[PDB]
RNA sequence: CUGACUGGGGCCUGUAGAGCACUGAUAGGGCUAGGGGGCCCACCAGCCUACCAAACCCUGUCAAACUCCGAAGGGUCCCAGGUGGAGCCUGGGAGUGAGGGCGCGAGCGAUAACGUCCGCGUCCGAGCGCGGGAACAACCGAGACCGCCAGCUAAGGCCCCCAAGUCUGGGCUAAGUGGUAAAGGAUGUGGCGCCGCGAAGACAGCGGUCGAGUGGCGCCGCGCCGAAAAUGAUCGGGGCUUAAGCCCAGCGCCGAAGCUGCGGGUCUGGG
RNA sequence: CGCCUCCUAAAAGGUAACGGAGGCGCCCAAAGGUCCCCUCAGGCGGGACGGAAAUCCGCCGGAGAGCGCAAGGGUAGAAGG
RNA sequence: CGAUCAACGGAUAAAAGUUACCCCGGGGAUAACAGGCUGAUCUCCCCCGAGCGUCCACAGCGGCGGGGAGGUUUGGCACCUCGAUGUCGGCUCGUCGCAUCCUGGGGCUGAAGAAGGUCCCAAGGGUUGGGCUGUUCGCCCAUUAAAGCGGCACGCGAGCUG
RNA sequence: UCCCCCGUGCCCAUAGCGGCGUGGAACCACCCGUUCCCAUUCCGAACACGGAAGUGAAACGCGCCAGCGCCGAUGGUACUGGGCGGGCGACCGCCUGGGAGAGUAGGUCGGUGCGGGGGA
């Protein structure tokens, strides 16, 4: 419910998550944001569960920006098969998120509403998160 | 259940004598696919693009920028 | 000058090249002290094994 | 989960015991299999109640007395 | 206001060290000048949050010398989200490219319809002389409606203060709201 | 972008400098026709001759065989020997060819 | 004298990182082909769209099989140092061609396995010989020719079991935390920051009287819950609370088959 | 199950798995040697049939075309016509 | 010049099956049992609070998602055991866990009473007799305070059955 | 030695693109012709030959402008050879040596070798 509509390649290898985020570290759209404290794969079905929850908190709202998108294919061998005989099948897609990246922002809504919407949204994510405001530093990047 | 699994014998390409090295007429100095180095002074290219010393001397590499890189053998 | 290089910590479990350095220096036993010309080459090997050595300047 | 044709059935009120394998095949059938499924769907939970009632009074194997499916 | 900040020349000092002490290290420079400095962190900060890259900061150096400056870039640390290091640009008399804030005056009829105002620039790039640094530049967003937009071609301006950017650039928009009835569909 | 002229130029001069003789290079203008022996390893022109310079004459072509014979005479004296005929971007023809044949008579080797 | 290893010097290279100029991916906005829909209208075009949306632009991003860019390192050649159970050359004799753990870089797997498969490295293998780690092939220390009722160290230790400090100064912790775990939750407790409302006397109590401070956030430390498994318990044990715990900073000691002292043996080179 | 290309492969070379992706078992008497000439895709405007695209004209256009075939490397200062 | 000698360094010019009638040499270098490592799968428990519950998020519930525990399921691995670690189920005999079926004590209740629901504390004791099937399991009869779930080599064949 | 122009190289966009602006004495082009040499899958467009009315329109040479393009520090960071600590992990740090990329300041409308014709 977020995936590339086309890929050059169908499955791809796993890689590591060293370091903090290539960038994506400063706010840049809305007023408030959710930043990642820990590295993780974030599954589209999570990213969407997180989105949806806020939109529902707004009930008819401001804007919800989504700044990470799941372009990495997630593979799994079916159950009970042994080792080998190829690489499994793509069961999902994830977004790779190293620490300090801003995953979601909101605008168009009161400070008390972002503090919530971003908080509840946080819980659907599988990692630690900070809520943030626009700074001057985000404005100067 | 794999359509994959092939790959081909590896080709050992690249420069075989570096700048400053002493060669002998006939030495292969570069193994390449197409022209990553043009032959410069005293260096010929063979039907596969391999470059080789035409005379005994010393290799020198030259980077002509837009014109590409060249391998020369400065005779001794 | 000269360097006086004493081997204070065992190379066992360290890489072969650092073992080799220790040899180019000529230090074969723990605690052994060697008195060594201070050239750049000698200093290089003295620095390579620096975590196994105690150095001080001399003559 | 559990993917019945129109509504629901929800998200885990169903009971699947893995019991041992009857008949052919050795110690593995005697032992690691298992690999066999009894299930319990106790007829009053979830469901449209039109399925529940058309399900409850029907005479069928696979559908118990108190049944329970 | 005219914002003033102390500051001090550093040489060998490791920024790790400074940073540890509460001192955000930085450089200052322009065509005639380049010097390694630091400011105090918590002090620098006092200023910057009100100041930013919009208003002139005046560095007071120990030699007594006091130079007027604009902040060029703050290099952030991605992990902490804390300023790592600051570029101080010494203004002189010339004109200079820079970023001037926007007041978006008035309540769009795009909002009040239930919409939301996306400020796509909180500020604008501008060539201008340091005598001319406008405290801001206002925009009427009132006549803006859901779907509508504002391009900086239609930005007001003082004298002068020539724009530096394609007037085809887009400074504001009014987008429709997040909505729950949207959910079932999607 | 390059012009057919600029390429044909390169295309011939390239092949020429590949064989590494002395370069006899020939410019031919609407009025005049000029020639130089060049060593492009040292980046230097050795021996020079022209119509405009030898102030003559002339029938455009017949002028050439002269400025050809001209160059050899001088050239040969300074020790060349042999050399490679750069035809520039010009069909080997006369005036261009009529040089050449000019140089060749005077003893230039090619 | 060439060797590993090192110094300087030249060339080779496309990884880490980063980037988006190429290939693709890609959120939002702009601009704008083409669809879709509403309005007219069949006189054949014209308008509006909070619909779908190509190209392009701006902001913001992603990539093993993308790279405008790119290290640290690595490889090679020269000159130098390097006399080493180095090196090259010709021969004789082998054994091995089931490896294993740990580290780091990846693939596969489920960012599982005392999992598999490669790369660099190490140890075990063959160092189940010695000290530490309660015990324990490969973690820490160290390469055991022999003898000594001698000395100094290593890791680890110095309350007793058990050699050496119930050693000195500062701080935290009240859980026996230490002495096995996560999201999460909390007036546990301590240290630096930020503002608010306060004699314009809310700050709690039942715009009045009380007479002093209160209330909401930040960065950090240590603790609490969250915490259920099957013969009898337990941090190795006893036992420990301004510590025998944790953080910081010293001094001394103890501690191997390491190193020293003394004696001896054999190989080797040299007198 | 042999051969080729790319990745994995840790910036020399080499490097494994029933790891990720594709090709070959032909062909060309011109698709060969040499001499000589010439330069692409694409975009916008123009033009009987003539259209998104036949052929023609202009302007813009470094190479995104082409190079029998897979990929890669090379390449118009030609290896392309 | 004659090779899909393509199993492509190509055993012969010339070649397919079955063995539960089977045998020998070997291997725990390698499967089936059991254990071990793992915990995807399974069982349990929590986070969040959309949303049900006339009204009311939280009596009872818990969309989309998130964190864990256990080591009972099926698996993954192939580490001791192939110069033997007898395999299901019954019987007999137990013993342990607590994630409690009953009995004891409690909080909340959408708890009038009586009965229930849900959670907490608690393992001392208890936890029936039959019909069907080799069964474990399950279905059913009649009861019951209740007819608990697991561990012990899915406890127990030098204790029996078979 | 200096200015100009014509030939050739070297650097390899700081040299490009796009605006203006200048030069014809000389040189170069365009230009006049198509008999002759030589040519067009047709075309004297190009190649080519014989010229010398004209013109610097085109092209070329030399200048100015920073709109694009190209270049680009200092500082800081990322990453890291080597040496060390932390965590059950994914991963997190320290020391020493090396150290980017992007971004900022800024830079740029070329520099130069040899030879020729002219000029001072
Ligand atoms: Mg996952
Ligand atoms: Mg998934
Ligand atoms: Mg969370
Ligand atoms: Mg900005
Ligand atoms: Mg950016
Ligand atoms: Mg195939
Ligand atoms: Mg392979
Ligand atoms: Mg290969
Ligand atoms: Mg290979
Ligand atoms: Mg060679
Ligand atoms: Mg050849
Ligand atoms: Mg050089
Ligand atoms: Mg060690
Ligand atoms: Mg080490
Ligand atoms: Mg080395
Ligand atoms: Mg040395
Ligand atoms: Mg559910
Ligand atoms: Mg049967
Ligand atoms: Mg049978
Ligand atoms: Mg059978
Ligand atoms: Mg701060
Ligand atoms: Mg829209
Ligand atoms: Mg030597
Ligand atoms: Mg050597
Ligand atoms: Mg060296
Ligand atoms: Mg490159
Ligand atoms: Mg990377
Ligand atoms: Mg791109
Ligand atoms: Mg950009
Ligand atoms: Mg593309
Ligand atoms: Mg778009
Ligand atoms: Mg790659
Ligand atoms: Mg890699
Ligand atoms: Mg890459
Ligand atoms: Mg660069
Ligand atoms: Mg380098
Ligand atoms: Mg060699
Ligand atoms: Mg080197
Ligand atoms: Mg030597
Ligand atoms: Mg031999
Ligand atoms: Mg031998
Ligand atoms: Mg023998
Ligand atoms: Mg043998
Ligand atoms: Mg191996
Ligand atoms: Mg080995
Ligand atoms: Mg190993
Ligand atoms: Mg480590
Ligand atoms: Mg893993
Ligand atoms: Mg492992
Ligand atoms: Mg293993
Ligand atoms: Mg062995
Ligand atoms: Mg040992
Ligand atoms: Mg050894
Ligand atoms: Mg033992
Ligand atoms: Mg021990
Ligand atoms: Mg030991
Ligand atoms: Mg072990
Ligand atoms: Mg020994
Ligand atoms: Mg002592
Ligand atoms: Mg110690
Ligand atoms: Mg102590
Ligand atoms: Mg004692
Ligand atoms: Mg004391
Ligand atoms: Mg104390
Ligand atoms: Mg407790
Ligand atoms: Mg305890
Ligand atoms: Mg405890
Ligand atoms: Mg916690
Ligand atoms: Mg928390
Ligand atoms: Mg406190
Ligand atoms: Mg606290
Ligand atoms: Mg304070
Ligand atoms: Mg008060
Ligand atoms: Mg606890
Ligand atoms: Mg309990
Ligand atoms: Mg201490
Ligand atoms: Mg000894
Ligand atoms: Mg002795
Ligand atoms: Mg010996
Ligand atoms: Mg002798
Ligand atoms: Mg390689
Ligand atoms: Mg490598
Ligand atoms: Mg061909
Ligand atoms: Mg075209
Ligand atoms: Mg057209
Ligand atoms: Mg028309
Ligand atoms: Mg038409
Ligand atoms: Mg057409
Ligand atoms: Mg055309
Ligand atoms: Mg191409
Ligand atoms: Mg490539
Ligand atoms: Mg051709
Ligand atoms: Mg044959
Ligand atoms: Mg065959
Ligand atoms: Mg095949
Ligand atoms: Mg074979
Ligand atoms: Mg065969
Ligand atoms: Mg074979
Ligand atoms: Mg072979
Ligand atoms: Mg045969
Ligand atoms: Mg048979
Ligand atoms: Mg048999
Ligand atoms: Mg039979
Ligand atoms: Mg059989
Ligand atoms: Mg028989
Ligand atoms: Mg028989
Ligand atoms: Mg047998
Ligand atoms: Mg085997
Ligand atoms: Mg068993
Ligand atoms: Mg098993
Ligand atoms: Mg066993
Ligand atoms: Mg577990
Ligand atoms: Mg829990
Ligand atoms: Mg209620
Ligand atoms: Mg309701
Ligand atoms: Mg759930
Ligand atoms: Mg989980
Ligand atoms: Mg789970
Ligand atoms: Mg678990
Ligand atoms: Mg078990
Ligand atoms: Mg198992
Ligand atoms: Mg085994
Ligand atoms: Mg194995
Ligand atoms: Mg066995
Ligand atoms: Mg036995
Ligand atoms: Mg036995
Ligand atoms: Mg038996
Ligand atoms: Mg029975
Ligand atoms: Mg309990
Ligand atoms: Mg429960
Ligand atoms: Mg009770
Ligand atoms: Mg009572
Ligand atoms: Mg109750
Ligand atoms: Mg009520
Ligand atoms: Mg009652
Ligand atoms: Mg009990
Ligand atoms: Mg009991
Ligand atoms: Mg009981
Ligand atoms: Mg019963
Ligand atoms: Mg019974
Ligand atoms: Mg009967
Ligand atoms: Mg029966
Ligand atoms: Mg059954
Ligand atoms: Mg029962
Ligand atoms: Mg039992
Ligand atoms: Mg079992
Ligand atoms: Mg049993
Ligand atoms: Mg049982
Ligand atoms: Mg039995
Ligand atoms: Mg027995
Ligand atoms: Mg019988
Ligand atoms: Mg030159
Ligand atoms: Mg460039
Ligand atoms: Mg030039
Ligand atoms: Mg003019
Ligand atoms: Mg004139
Ligand atoms: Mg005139
Ligand atoms: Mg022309
Ligand atoms: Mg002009
Ligand atoms: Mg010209
Ligand atoms: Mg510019
Ligand atoms: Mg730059
Ligand atoms: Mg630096
Ligand atoms: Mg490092
Ligand atoms: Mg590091
Ligand atoms: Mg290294
Ligand atoms: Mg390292
Ligand atoms: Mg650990
Ligand atoms: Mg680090
Ligand atoms: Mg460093
Ligand atoms: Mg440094
Ligand atoms: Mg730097
Ligand atoms: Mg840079
Ligand atoms: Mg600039
Ligand atoms: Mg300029
Ligand atoms: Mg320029
Ligand atoms: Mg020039
Ligand atoms: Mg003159």
């Amino acid at each position: 419910m977020l995936m590339p509509r086309r890929m050059k390649y169908r499955k791809q290898q796993r890689g590591r998550l060293k370091g903090a985020t290539k960038g994506g570290d400063y706010v840049a759209f809305g007023d408030y944001g959710l930043v990642a404290l820990e590295p993780a794969w974030i599954t589209a079905q999570q990213i969407e569960a997180a989105r949806v929850a806020m939109v529902r908190h707004f009930r008819r709202g401001g804007k919800i920006f989504i700044r990470i998108f799941p372009d990495k294919p997630y593979t799994k061998k079916p159950l009970e098969v042994r080792m080998g005989k190829g690489k499994g099948n793509v069961e999902g897609y994830v977004a790779v998120v190293k620490p300090g990246r801003v995953m979601f922002e909101v605008a168009g809504v009161t400070e008390e509403q972002a503090m919530e919407a971003l908080r509840i949204a946080g819980h659907k994510l599988p990692i630690k998160t900070k809520i943030v405001r626009r700074d001057a530093y985000d404005e100067a990047q | 259940s794999t359509r994959n699994g092939r790959d081909s014998q590896a080709k050992r390409l690249g420069v075989k004598r570096y700048e400053g090295q002493v060669v002998r007429a006939g030495n292969i100095l570069v193994r390449q696919r197409g022209t990553r180095f043009k032959p410069g002074k005293n260096v010929g290219m063979g039907r596969d693009f391999t470059l080789f010393a035409l005379v005994d001397g010393v290799v020198e590499f030259q980077d002509r920028g837009r014109l590409g890189r060249y391998v020369h053998v400065r005779p001794l | 000058p000269r360097l006086k290089v004493k081997l204070v910590k065992s190379p066992i479990g360290y890489p072969k090249d650092q073992k080799a350095a220790l040899k180019a220096l000529g230090l074969r036993r723990l605690q052994q002290e060697r008195v060594l010309e201070d050239t750049p080459a000698i200093r290089g090997n003295v620095e390579k094994v620096a975590h196994l050595v105690r150095v001080e300047v001399v003559e | 989960i559990v993917i019945s044709r129109h509504v629901a059935i929800p998200d885990g009120e169903l009971e699947i015991t893995a019991i041992r394998a009857q008949g052919a095949g050795g110690q593995h059938v005697n032992k690691t299999s298992t690999a066999i499924h009894l299930r319990f769907d106790i007829r009053a939970s979830s469901l449209p109640e039109y399925y529940k009632e058309r399900l409850l009074a029907a005479s069928h194997h696979l559908i118990s007395s108190d049944g329970v499916i | 206001m005219e914002y003033r900040l102390k500051a001090y020349y550093r040489e060998g000092e490791k920024p790790s060290a400074l940073r540890r002490a509460g001192k955000l290290p930085g450089v200052m420079y322009n065509r005639h000048l380049n010097r390694k400095v630091y400011v105090d962190l918590v002090e620098f900060d006092k200023v910057f949050r009100q100041a930013s890259i919009h208003h002139v900061i005046v560095l007071e150096l120990p030699d007594g010398q006091s130079l007027p400056t604009l902040v060029r870039q703050v290099n952030l640390d991605k992990r902490r989200r804390r300023p790592e290091h600051v570029d101080f640009f010494v203004l002189s008399d010339e004109p200079v490219e820079m970023y001037v804030p926007l007041r978006f005056v008035g309540t769009p009829a795009g909002v009040r319809a239930g919409g939301v105002l996306q400020e796509i620039h909180r500020d604008i790039l501008v060539k201008v002389s340091p005598r001319n640094i406008p405290e801001f530049i206002e925009v009427d967003v009132s006549g803006l409606e859901i779907g509508d937009s504002l391009h900086a071609s239609d930005l007001k301006l003082p004298p002068g203060v020539e724009l530096a950017v394609s007037p085809e650039e887009t400074i504001a928009a009014v987008v429709p709201p997040e909505d729950v009835e949207k959910l079932a569909e999607e | 972008r390059l012009t057919a002229y600029e390429r044909r130029k390169f295309r011939v001069r390239n092949r020429i400098k590949r064989t590494g003789r002395l370069r006899l290079s020939v410019f031919r203008s609407l009025k005049h026709i000029y020639a130089q022996i060049i060593d492009d390893e040292k980046g230097v022109t050795l021996v020079s001759a022209s119509s405009l310079a030898l102030k003559l004459k002339g029938n455009k072509t017949e002028v050439a065989r002269q400025v050809g014979r001209a160059l050899a005479e001088k050239a040969l004296a300074l020790g060349i020997k042999q050399v490679a005929f750069d035809r520039g971007p010009y069909k080997y023809h006369g005036r261009v060819k009529a040089l050449a044949e000019g140089a060749r008579e005077g003893g230039l080797e090619f």
